[PDB]
């Protein structure tokens, strides 16, 4: 009630949080792939 | 409790701002990645 305020600030957070570690995961994903090919490239 | 529900906005604030920053480095990687490979094609 007194709350609700720093409750809907904390959602929106909640929200956000989720989407970065998903993006994170999509780009050490992207960054092993990268990382296969300048190997390849290299040796 | 409003100290309760402030800290856990604090904190998730500073655990966002920790993966923010982990995506911009991890963003630099890729770039000096996809630099290095069009350079040995």
């Amino acid at each position: 009630s007194d709350i609700l305020g720093m409750l809907k600030s904390l959602h929106q957070l909640q929200v956000e949080n989720r989407r970065l570690e998903e993006q994170i995961k999509n780009l050490t994903a992207k960054k092993e792939r990268l990382q296969l090919l300048n190997a390849q490239l290299s040796v | 409790q409003i100290e309760w529900a402030k800290a856990r906005v604090e904190k998730l604030r500073k655990r966002n701002q920790a993966l923010k920053s982990q995506t911009s480095e991890l963003q630099r990687q890729i770039a000096e990645l996809e630099a290095s490979n069009a350079e040995l094609k």
